[PDB]
This record gives structure tokens, C-alpha cells and sequence, in this order.
């Protein structure tokens, strides 16, 4: 039960996103805060998604580090199957 | 487009957008307008001039469009005035036939009344000893009930929601003024106790197994005092809760939302019990029956379903509207369901056979409030045009028009006696109307000459501080309750 | 009359989008075909987002209404990105993109971390009040607004009793009574049509309350003036001709009671009076009537030879609290006179009078004002002995005050 | 414009400076 | 702006007097998202027909093949009236007098023992 | 101000979380439209495990979701859940605190000392007292 062990360790762990903010967007969708550790695992999963996109974008920036531009998010999300849109109207 | 009546601007704007064929092939309101027939009630004195201008070959093309797309329902009588035609038109496929408004409607109350339905017509639930104990303390409240009339104007107690930065979209109060529910845009239902008696959940199953039944206290024994708040928040909708309805036994909160589900919350365990998934679309309203078994929910999919809290599937589908079923109200005998809608029609539906027995047209905007008279004889409807139209139900005829409000009339209720109709709208006013002088007179022309008497029927107008009156409730001692989120705007 | 039209998006914006994508050489009929399709979908959604506005009982289309109107038309509410698979986010609104037309389009990544987060507001609560009492709307703050016959007073006896209770509470016998009465003055909506009797009670009180210098009676009346001013409902500039000479008298008057000890409060009596005086010159302002009139009286109070030092200290405070430019243009050519007055109090042995206390308070206040007047219009170079060109009053201590102000600016 | 309501408010028409009590006695 | 001033006229032609300032910004974000998925599919359909110029029949194809999947509608009136009369023919069932809390079968309700992990 | 703050406090914390993960990656100074893009994908991701893990538990007749309802929710979003114990034990990670919350110290509003006319018998005692 590796993940059951991890969730049991998640008590005493503070995630990068607060549980007052992760729990707010969970309450908005009907998910109510029965257990803090479950909120913390959801927060960590969201963090991993954003972090993986960011790291792929940084490999693209290093290939072309420093500033993150929309032309770095565009090929980074293209392997994810997500076509990001430029603003172009402001 | 500019010679069209001013009340038709919204439909005219939707039409100005529609220029292609495929734009109209996915509208489903103008698709049902093109296949239906406009009813167009005209007199025989004016139809003779019309048919003497259309039966000739000079205009055989516009006569061909008339006899293809328009019904004409002829009555023998005087031609109506312009301010009487303005009172009863306004809908799409509007001003319905008199043959629809001639069915026999059992608009009387249950227990002799010849207009009352039998008790075994609709299979209504039994009256339990705890439900018979409720009516014993209900008639103690009726002892202190004041006769309101045009002289003893009622006191209004506004229950404002102060912070409410999640937008309040639904209010309901129990029949005794004990609970107030709030449906909010952050996908929550919040029950407030207004009496000095905190909201308690019943004990868990381990605690109930050690106590005994058959005791006199029983209910008192079961309450948990560890869980006792003045506020209980209910989570589980994935969208803004639009309907809120209490059951008459003060359990069983109902809520409907944007996610297409109707939810039955217990008020003894304060959890969700059932999720009724019949709509895929936003359910704009729900209401329990006044006997508490059936409930009706109207949604964006242009039907209203009849449920029974025992089946995952509905029992009756009321599927005759051409736009969203905004409101759904039960009759006081619960044999009839009134469904106001966004195509400017109000329709009564028999619970047996699912048939539409009345069609009430004459509103200029989408109907956002319905209420029934406590007699069961009358029906008040409000819409975005600020008009409160009082309809007869036996005759299927509008009996009055109240035109004091400016913006959308979002809440109506009659008094407990029937003496006063209270109206609350988005102009932050609670207007009181004389609901006895409005029904002093009780055809074949299918219409009555409405009196233009709104000024004499206004007993008072009370302005809220920047607060739209979302709910109106009448205490059993005839005290007006109103609830609205304070929006500084 | 209705001249309703059909407005579509411009086609010269649709060719810019097409050629910035790789689709070049598009015809005008091809480009007009794009801008009537998408202008219908904007019209189809904004008509469908108006259903959620009405159902939520709002008159303002919020940003979330289009998120539900899009989800209703089976289109994902996501605006910034589009996921072909649709499995990571399935019809889940991300709340849009906080973007502007006048934005910078590039920020530093530690600027967003170091800014303080906004305060989460209060949760929803249920308060009850009364719209109508047997037909009549009460004037509570939860509500918006031949013999000739024997006349009646224009106040009710509930209103007259209210006036008597509020005035007998505002003379400060008990502090909790005062504080409620002050909040009651600060937010009663129906306190108009009683306001002549309050203004007359204030004005008359200060004038027969400076006959014997009763400081509390005055501190309570000044708090009553401050509670009268911040009430938003009542119309005050009909009564300000009685209000202003009362506050000038609190600031520019001699103290008939013990000179020292409560002079600490006396400075606050002049502190509360100068606060309400510059608040009255902030409001009620028309051309050359109110602010310039009190400025002229303050300046001829200052340039008057051989003043009472209580009057001197009060007028100094009054001219001091007038804002940014007023001390920039007025306190400048007068430092030598202030220094000479301080030197005279110092030389003459007389210590049992109030002259020495008045001098110390005036010098401290003038030195603090001069400090930022300097911190505001010059660099902090040569803060050791350059102030000796200005008679050496505050000097290095003034420089230290300027340094403390600079530290506060750095903290900001 | 000289008939504007403010012109007639007694703050703009009264020498209220004379009221300020200086060294009263 | 140019395209943002036309967006305030599409709303005013629909009678929307009051709106948030972020309403115009994200209807332009949707309008940009909608035209860069019509024209993206238009050159996919042009390469299918093997023509170097994306002409008007390609945009006619890419509109009606995106409107066949994206923008749906409620069910039609001839479909709602058929499922109504199929449902409204069934008579109302009688009620058992003392069944208890009247609920659906337990696989259709939300009343389960509703477990949670042991904290250790 | 406060209604904007209700939404903004929870969006600004999401933006700070995004900025912190970007810094951990290696990015210093990002484009502005690229931050409001990524914090919109972050809010849409928390709102999607909210709607789908509630749907998976309520399909199994429950009301609050366990661990087995999220490890099937994250599978249906393509997450590869096993890599999450290694991500949680980073040495580079930051912590953003919850935003400040306005809270009444004792009572939301102690109103004001007002007492006056008695209630008529059609108004019970639990309704507010008649005022001035």
C-alpha cells in the first residue's frame, strides 16, 4: 500500500498550496473537507502537474533558462495535447 | 422590425442574430416556433374584414401564410381595446385557444366542496401521529393570527444576509418560521435556525442501539447535543444552488443546481440522501408537495419532472413549454402543478395523465415567481416586466393586473387568510396588494374587462436598503418574513 | 421606434489572426464567413449567460456567468488553453485569465511572492430587522432614508426623548454610554430634522463652556462634532457656520483651568480640534470662502506680536495640520521668529507661568513638521551641521527623524 | 449662477470669525 | 481597443447594460479560441483536398464540423413530447403507510457506511 | 472591494503558488500572460478532482471521498500517482501560508442598546425587538 502509507505520512506535512485555498476550490465542486490528508494529496497532485509543465517549458527555454514566455508554454503543452492560446486582443 | 410592439424587443434581438439556416437549426425555440401555430384570438366582427381582404386573389400569398402558420380562434363579442390586448399578449405562440382553458380543474382544497378532488385521486401519503402533532401546534399559531385587510397592515421582518459574497441564489423558509435555507453560488446550502433552538443532528447508530425505543422522549433522547450549531453548511452540489425547498414535516431539504441534479438533504442527519439525475441541464427550481411526498423540478431542458422521493426516475414529465421551465409550483391540493417559463407562458399540469389543463399567457418577460391563493381559486404570477397578473383557475381567465413594480418580480406570496398578496422584486421594494378587493367578481368571450385598478389595490410599498427581495414568507400569525442578500452595488 | 442593428466583429481582425497562424491569402468572402459565425456564438452565449444572471438574482453579468453559459453549450469554460483529449480538465472553469489592455506583459517572479495576500472577507450571516412596524417604515440604519391653532413641535416625543438621552449621554458621565451615543450620532439615518438642535447645543455649549475652561465638557463636544461629520446621510454645510467658530475656539483659546498637567489633554483638545478643522476644510469647499478664511485667521494669529502662548500653540498646531503644500509654503520664512521666542522663554527665569510649557510644545511640533518638509523636498545629504544655516533648532535630531521617515518609506 | 444655492448658505454670507472666542472674560 | 470596443456593442445590442470589465476580455479570449480552431481545422481539410489556398469551402466545412460537436442544444419538442407520453401513461403507485423514511433503493441513495483511514 | 477579495484572495494564493513552483524549476521573471495561464490551469485542476472524486464516491453511494476514490480519479486524468511520494519529499520546496481572514473577535455585531415597545401577540419573542 505505498500511497496509503504516503497519505498516512501526509499528516505533519505542509504543502506549497494552503489547505484553506485547496479546500476552497474543493468546496466549490462539492468535495467537503472530511480529512486534511486527502486535501493535502490533492494539493500535491495539482502542484506536480504545474511543476512538470514548468520543467518541460524550462528545457525548451534552455534549448532556445530565466524568463518563461508563451512561446515556451506552447511546445511544452503540445506534447500534453493542450493548445495554449496567445492573448492577441489586448 | 421597428413597427413591432415594444414588448417584443428581446425576441426581436434573438431574431436579428439569426441570419443563417444552421444558426436556427440549433436554437430549438425558434425551431418550435416555426412548427407550431400562433393562436391569435380575434373577434368575429374583425375577422370578417380580415377574410374579405384575404379570400380575394389580390392577397392570396399572405393569406397562404396565414392559413399555414397561424391559427385563428374566433370569439363572438366586442373587439377588445388596445390596452386590453396589450394585457394578454406577449408570448411566442401566445394567447392560446379557449378549448385548452375549458377542461374541468379540481381547484378546491382537500379535507363539501364540489371543486375539490377526491382524496384517492392522487395517492397522497398517510398522516402520521407526529404529523398530526404538528397541526395541533399549528392551530395554536392560528389563534394569534391577525386579520390583515387594508387597515391592519402586516409587519415585515427582513432577514438580510449581510456578507453573502458568494451570491445567494435560493431561499426557503419552513411553514412554521423555524428554519431558513440559503442556496449560494459557491455550491453550498446553509440552514439557519431562527428560533432560539440550535440545529442538532441525531445521534450515531452506536448511540441509538444502546437507548430504547417505545419511550415518550424518544426524539428528545435521539438528538445529539455534541453537534449543535446555529448554522449547518451542506456540501455536494457542483454548481450554484438555484432551488431550495423544505418539506412540511421540517425534515428533507431539497436543492437543485446548475449541475443538473436535485438533492434531498436530511435535516435529522444533515447529510445528503439522494441525488436525482434526470436533467443534464441547470434545474432552475424545485418544490416539495404541500403534503411532502412528491416534488416537481423544472430545468433548462424545457420540461418539468414529477418525482416521488422513492424512485430514481420521475413519474410525470411535463413537456409542453418551448423555453426553460423557470418556476414549478404545486397546487394546495397537490393535484395540479403550475410551471411558469421563459417563453412567457404559465401552464397548469394535472398530476394524473400529465396533461396541460390551463395555459396562461400575457406576460412580457420570463416568469420568475408563481404563487397560489390559499383558496386554490387564484394564481399570482410575476415576471421581468414588473407585472403581477392574477389568474382564475376554474375559468382560466386573468382576473387582475398589478403593475406597480419596476424590475423583475422574484417573489410572491398570499397571506395565510388570503387577505394580502405580498410582492418582492429587484427594485428593492416589498409591495402589498389587496387580495380581497382584487377578487370581488367571480363567459365564452374567454376574457373579462380588466379594471386598471392597481392604484387602489396597493396598500403599501416598503423599500429595502440596496437589497433585492429574494423570498417572501407569511408567518402563521400573519407576519411577513423576507430574505435577501444585502448587495451594496 | 427601435433602430436595432446586428453588430458583428470586424473582418480586418480576422485576417490578422489567420495570417498569424500560417493561413495566408484568404479571400474577403472567406474572411466575412468567419466573423458572422463567431459573432453569432458570442451573441448566443451572452444571451445564454443572461439566463444565469437573472436566475442568480443579480443585475451585473459576472465573469462566472459565461463559464456556465459555455458549459451549457457543451463547450469547455477554459479560455487560455484548449485540451483536445479533454481528460485533464473536463468542463472545469479555471476562472479566466486576469489580463489587461494596459498591462506590463512582463513581471518579476519574486514580485508576486513578496506582495501581501488580500484579506478573505467575512462569512455569510443572517441578521433580522424591521422593514415595517404596522405599516410604518422605521428610520433604523438598515433602512434607506379668531385664534390660530395650537402648533406642534416638528420633533416627535420619541425623537425629543432620543435627543435628550443622546445629549445626556454625550456629556460623558459614563464612557460606554458616550461611545454608543457617538456611534448613534455617527450612523442614525433619521438624524436630519434634529440637526439644528444638535448644532445649537454644540455651539452654545462651547461658548458657555470656555467661560470656565472645562476640558472634558469640551473634549466630549469635539467628539460629538467628529461623530456628526462622518454621518453620511445628513447635510452639514447648512450648519457649518456654527460648527467652525466652535472648533476655532477650542484651538485658539486660553485655558481658565489649571495651566499644566491637563495641557497634555489641552494639546489633544487642540489635536482633536485641528483634525476636525482640516477635515472641515477638506469637505464643504467652494471658491475662497472656508479654507482661505481659516488660513488667514491662523496666519494673523501667528504674526501677532506677544501672543498668549496657549493661543500660540493652538494656532501653530492648526496651521501645521493643513496638508502637504501648506507647510511647504507658509512655515518657511518664520524659523528665526520661532527661535527668538524659544530663547526669550529660556532666558527669563519665570517658571511658574505656562510660557515655558507652551514654548517646549510649540518647538517640538514645529521641528517635526520641518523634518519631513525637508525629507520630502531634498536628498538626505549633509544631515550633521547644514541645519545650522536654519538657526540649528533640530539639527542632527531632525536628521534622525528624517532617517526614521526614510526607514518607514523602505518598510512601505 | 449667483442664484446658486451655495451663495445663500450662511457660511458664505456671515462673518463667523467674529464668533471665535479669544481670551474671553 | 479595436476588437474590444466592438465587444461592448455586441453586449449593448443584447441589452446588457451592466457587466464586469473582465467580461469583454474573456469573450475575446473565446472568440480568439474559436477562430484558431476553425482555421486550424480548415487547413487540415485543405491538405485533405490538396489545395495550397484555404478557400471558403474549407471554412464552410470546418464550421459545420465543429458546430456538429461543440455547440449542442436541449432536446427537441418532438422528442420531449414522446418521452412524456411514454412516461405519463404509467399510473401513480400507491404508498405503503408506515414504510419509514421514504427513499429509493440503497444503490440509488447516498447512504453508505462512508469509511475513512485510521490516523497512525 | 470585499466581493473581489472573496475570489481574489483564493486566486492570488494560487498565483503565488504558481510563481513559487516556477522559481523552483529555474525561472526568474516570467511573462505576465504565462502566469495567469498556468494559475488558470491550476484552479481548473483542483476543481476537476473536486467534481470527479465526488462523482466517483457518490456513484458508490457514499458522500465523502476516501483515498481509493482519488487514486481512481487521478488515473482517469492520467497522473501516474506512484511518482507523488518522491515529489513530496523535495529539498527545494516552499510553503505559502493561508491568506488573512477577517473574523469578528466575539460577536459579528453587538448592535446597539435599544429597547422600547412590547411585541403584539402575533410576533413571537425571538424576532428582533421594536426599536425607536
Amino acid at each position: 500500500t505505498p500511497l496509503v502509507d504516503f497519505l498516512m505520512q501526509l499528516e505533519d506535512y505542509t504543502p506549497t498550496i494552503p489547505d484553506a485555498v485547496t479546500g476552497y476550490y474543493l468546496n466549490r465542486a462539492g468535495f467537503e473537507a472530511s480529512d486534511p490528508r486527502i486535501i493535502r494529496l490533492i494539493s500535491l497532485a495539482a502542484q506536480k502537474f504545474i511543476s512538470d509543465i514548468a520543467n518541460d517549458a524550462l528545457q525548451h527555454c534552455k534549448m532556445k533558462k530565466y524568463t518563461l514566455t508563451m512561446e515556451d508554454l506552447t511546445p511544452a503543452l503540445s506534447e500534453y495535447g493542450i493548445n495554449v492560446k496567445k492573448p492577441h486582443y489586448f | 422590425h421597428g413597427d413591432q410592439e415594444c414588448y417584443y424587443q428581446d425576441d426581436l434581438r434573438v431574431l436579428s442574430s439569426l441570419t443563417k439556416k444552421e444558426h436556427m437549426k440549433g436554437n430549438e425555440t425558434m425551431l418550435d416556433f416555426r412548427t407550431s401555430k400562433f393562436v391569435l384570438r380575434i373577434s368575429r366582427d374583425s375577422y370578417q374584414l380580415l377574410k374579405r381582404h384575404l379570400q380575394e386573389k389580390q392577397n392570396n400569398q399572405i393569406w397562404n401564410i396565414v392559413q399555414e402558420h397561424l391559427y385563428i380562434d374566433i370569439f363572438d363579442g366586442m373587439p377588445r381595446s388596445k390596452q386590453q390586448i396589450d394585457a394578454m399578449v406577449g408570448s411566442l405562440a401566445g394567447e392560446a385557444k379557449r378549448e385548452a382553458n375549458k377542461s374541468k380543474v379540481f381547484f378546491g382544497l382537500l379535507k363539501q366542496d364540489p371543486n375539490a378532488p377526491p382524496q384517492n385521486r392522487i395517492p397522497l401519503p398517510e398522516l402520521k401521529d407526529s404529523d398530526k402533532l404538528d397541526k395541533i401546534m399549528n392551530m395554536k399559531e392560528t389563534t394569534k393570527r391577525v386579520r390583515l385587510g387594508p387597515d391592519c397592515l402586516p409587519s415585515i421582518c427582513f432577514y438580510t444576509f449581510l456578507n453573502a459574497y458568494q451570491g445567494l441564489t435560493a431561499v426557503d423558509v419552513t411553514d412554521d418560521s423555524s428554519l431558513i435555507a440559503g442556496g449560494f453560488a459557491d455550491s453550498t446550502v446553509r440552514v439557519w435556525s431562527v428560533t432560539p433552538k440550535k440545529l442538532r443532528s441525531v445521534k450515531q447508530a452506536s448511540d441509538l442501539s444502546l437507548i430504547d425505543k417505545e419511550s415518550d422522549d424518544v426524539l428528545e433522547r435521539i438528538m445529539d447535543e455534541k453537534t449543535a450549531s446555529e448554522l449547518k453548511i451542506l456540501y455536494g452540489h457542483s454548481g450554484p444552488v438555484y432551488g431550495a425547498s423544505f418539506s412540511p414535516d421540517r425534515n428533507y431539504l431539497l436543492s437543485s443546481s446548475e449541475d443538473g441534479t436535485v438533492r434531498l438533504w436530511s435535516l435529522q442527519t444533515f447529510t445528503c440522501l439522494v441525488g436525482y439525475k434526470g436533467h443534464n441541464y441547470p434545474v432552475w427550481d424545485t418544490q416539495f408537495s404541500p403534503y411532502g411526498y412528491y416534488f416537481v423540478s423544472g430545468g433548462h431542458d424545457r420540461v418539468a419532472r414529477l418525482w416521488a422521493t422513492d424512485h430514481y426516475q420521475p413519474l410525470r414529465i411535463f413537456a409542453g413549454h418551448l423555453a426553460d421551465v423557470n418556476c414549478t409550483r404545486f397546487h394546495p391540493n397537490s393535484n395540479y402543478v403550475a410551471t411558469g417559463s421563459a417563453d412567457r407562458t404559465v401552464r397548469l399540469w394535472d398530476v394524473l395523465n400529465g396533461n396541460c389543463v390551463r395555459i396562461f399567457t400575457g406576460h412580457k418577460g420570463p416568469i420568475h415567481s408563481l404563487t397560489f391563493s390559499p383558496n386554490g381559486r387564484f394564481l399570482a404570477t410575476g415576471a421581468t416586466d414588473g407585472r403581477v397578473l392574477l389568474w382564475d383557475i376554474g375559468h382560466g381567465l386573468m382576473v387582475g393586473e398589478l403593475k406597480g413594480h419596476t424590475d423583475t418580480v422574484c417573489s410572491l406570496r398570499f397571506s395565510r387568510d388570503g387577505e394580502i398578496l405580498a410582492s418582492g422584486s429587484m427594485d428593492n421594494t416589498v409591495r402589498l396588494w389587496d387580495a380581497i378587493k382584487a377578487f370581488e367578481d367571480l363567459t365564452a368571450t374567454g376574457h373579462i374587462n380588466l379594471p386598471e385598478n392597481s392604484q387602489e389595490l396597493l396598500l403599501g410599498t416598503y423599500m429595502t436598503k440596496s437589497t433585492p427581495v429574494v423570498h417572501l414568507h407569511f408567518t402563521r400569525r400573519n407576519l411577513v418574513l423576507a430574505a435577501g442578500a444585502y448587495s451594496p452595488q | 421606434k427601435l433602430k436595432l442593428s446586428n453588430t458583428v466583429l470586424p473582418s480586418e481582425s480576422m485576417k490578422v489572426v489567420a495570417e498569424s497562424m500560417g493561413i495566408a491569402q484568404i479571400q474577403e468572402e472567406t474572411c466575412q464567413l468567419l466573423t458572422d459565425e463567431v459573432s453569432y456564438r458570442i451573441k448566443e452565449i451572452a444571451q445564454d449567460a443572461l439566463k444565469f444572471m437573472h436566475m442568480g438574482k443579480r443585475q451585473k453579468l459576472t465573469t462566472s456567468d459565461i463559464d456556465y453559459a459555455l458549459k451549457l453549450k457543451n463547450v469547455e469554460p477554459l479560455y487560455g488553453f484548449h485540451a483536445q483529449e479533454f481528460i485533464p480538465f473536463r468542463f472545469a472553469s479555471g476562472g479566466g485569465r486576469e489580463l489587461y489592455f494596459y498591462e506590463e506583459k512582463e513581471v518579476d517572479l519574486s514580485d508576486i511572492i513578496n506582495t501581501p495576500l488580500p484579506r478573505v472577507p467575512l462569512d455569510v450571516c443572517l441578521k433580522a430587522h424591521w422593514l415595517s412596524i404596522e405599516g410604518c417604515q422605521p428610520a433604523i440604519p438598515e433602512n434607506p432614508p379668531r385664534l390660530k391653532p395650537r402648533s406642534i413641535h416638528e420633533l416627535s416625543v420619541e425623537q425629543q426623548l432620543y435627543y435628550k438621552e443622546i445629549t445626556e449621554a454625550c456629556v460623558g458621565s459614563c464612557e460606554a454610554k458616550r461611545a454608543e451615543a457617538l456611534q448613534s450620532i455617527a450612523t442614525d439615518p433619521g438624524l436630519y430634522q434634529m440637526l439644528p438642535r444638535f448644532s445649537t447645543f454644540i455651539s452654545e455649549g462651547v461658548r458657555v463652556n470656555v467661560v470656565q475652561n472645562n476640558l472634558a465638557l469640551l473634549i466630549y463636544l469635539m467628539r460629538m462634532v467628529k461623530a456628526l461629520m462622518d454621518n453620511p446621510t445628513l447635510y452639514l454645510e447648512k450648519y457649518v457656520h456654527e460648527l467652525i467658530p466652535a472648533v476655532m475656539t477650542c484651538i485658539v483659546s486660553r485655558q481658565l483651568c489649571l495651566r499644566p498637567d491637563v495641557d497634555n489633554h489641552w494639546a489633544l483638545r487642540d489635536f482633536a480640534a485641528r483634525l476636525v478643522a482640516q477635515i472641515c476644510k477638506h469637505f464643504s469647499t467652494t471658491t475662497n470662502n472656508i479654507q482661505s478664511r481659516i488660513t488667514k485667521t491662523f496666519t494673523k494669529s501667528w504674526v501677532d506680536e506677544k501672543t498668549p502662548w496657549t493661543t500660540r500653540y493652538g494656532s501653530i498646531a492648526g496651521l501645521a495640520e493643513l496638508g502637504h503644500d501648506v507647510i511647504k509654503t507658509l512655515i518657511l520664512p518664520r524659523l528665526q521668529q520661532e527661535g527668538e521666542r524659544i530663547r526669550s522663554v529660556l532666558d527669563g527665569p519665570v517658571l511658574s507661568n505656562i510660557d515655558r510649557i507652551g514654548a517646549d510644545h510649540v518647538q517640538s511640533l514645529l521641528l517635526k513638521h520641518c523634518a519631513p518638509v525637508l525629507a520630502k523636498l531634498r536628498p538626505p545629504p549633509d544631515n550633521q551641521d547644514a541645519y545650522r544655516a536654519e538657526f540649528g533648532s533640530l539639527g542632527p535630531l531632525l536628521c534622525s527623524q528624517v532617517v526614521k521617515a526614510r526607514a518607514q518609506a523602505a518598510l512601505q | 449662477d449667483l442664484l446658486a444655492d451655495e451663495n445663500f448658505l450662511m457660511v458664505t454670507q456671515l462673518h463667523w470669525e467674529d464668533d471665535i472666542i479669544w481670551d474671553g472674560e | 481597443p479595436k476588437d474590444a470596443q466592438m465587444m461592448a456593442q455586441i453586449l449593448k445590442d443584447m441589452g446588457i447594460t451592466e457587466y464586469e470589465p473582465r467580461v469583454i476580455n474573456q469573450m475575446l479570449e473565446f472568440a480568439f479560441r474559436y477562430v484558431t480552431t476553425i482555421l486550424d481545422d480548415a487547413k487540415i481539410y485543405s491538405s485533405h483536398a490538396k489545395k495550397a489556398t484555404v478557400d471558403a469551402d474549407d471554412v464552410r466545412l470546418a464550421i459545420q464540423c465543429r458546430a456538429d460537436q461543440s455547440f449542442t442544444s436541449p432536446p427537441p419538442r418532438d422528442f420531449l413530447l414522446d418521452i412524456a407520453r411514454q412516461r405519463n401513461q404509467t399510473p401513480l403507485p400507491l404508498i405503503k403507510p408506515y414504510s419509514g423514511p421514504r427513499l429509493p433503493p440503497d444503490r440509488y441513495c447516498l447512504t453508505a457506511p462512508n469509511y475513512r483511514l485510521k490516523s497512525l | 472591494n470585499p466581493a473581489d477579495n472573496y475570489h481574489l484572495a483564493r486566486r492570488r494564493t494560487l498565483q503565488v503558488v504558481v510563481s513559487s513552483l516556477l522559481t523552483e524549476a529555474g525561472f526568474e521573471s516570467a511573462e505576465k500572460a504565462s502566469v495567469e495561464t498556468l494559475t488558470e490551469m491550476l484552479q481548473s485542476y483542483i476543481s476537476e478532482i473536486g467534481r470527479s472524486a465526488k462523482s466517483y464516491c457518490e456513484h458508490t453511494a457514499r458522500t465523502q471521498p476516501t483515498l481509493s476514490d482519488i487514486v481512481v480519479t487521478l488515473v482517469e486524468m492520467g497522473f501516474n500517482v506512484d511518482t507523488l511520494p518522491a515529489y513530496a519529499k523535495r529539498s527545494q520546496r516552499m510553503v505559502i501560508t493561508a491568506p488573512p481572514v477577517t473574523n469578528q473577535p466575539v460577536t459579528p455585531k453587538a448592535l446597539t442598546a435599544g429597547q422600547n415597545r412590547p411585541h403584539p401577540p402575533h410576533i413571537p419573542s425571538h424576532f428582533p425587538e421594536f426599536p425607536d
